[PDB]
């Protein structure tokens, strides 16, 4: 039981340490996306507005 | 039948009987027995470490 339980103790921390690893990788993406889009609608509207 | 010499002689081999079993028999089986209750009562100590 030694062996046993030491694998899942020494195995843990590398999976939920990637997983915390993956979700700050993908909030990431959404921040860099959303600077990204604010600036297609800073040019889509301000077209809009001319074309007004 | 009465008082004899007998008494010293019984003495003397007592005597060493009795050495001749404190070193060489006593430590030498306790120290199994022992031994073997630690490599036993430590098989605990997983499931008071690893489950922990």
């Amino acid at each position: 039981d030694l062996d046993l339980a030491k694998a899942s103790a020494t195995d843990q921390l590398k999976k939920a340490k990637a997983e915390a690893q993956v979700i700050i990788e993908q909030a990431n993406k959404r921040r860099s996306q959303i600077l990204d889009e604010a600036k297609a609608e800073a040019e889509q509207e301000r077209t809009k507005i001319v074309a007004q | 039948m009465n008082l004899n010499a007998t008494i010293l002689g019984q003495a003397i081999a007592f005597v060493l009987f009795v050495l001749f079993a404190m070193k060489y028999v006593w430590p030498p089986l306790m120290a199994a027995i022992e031994k073997r209750q630690k490599e036993i009562a430590d098989g605990l100590a997983s499931a008071e470490r690893a489950h922990k």
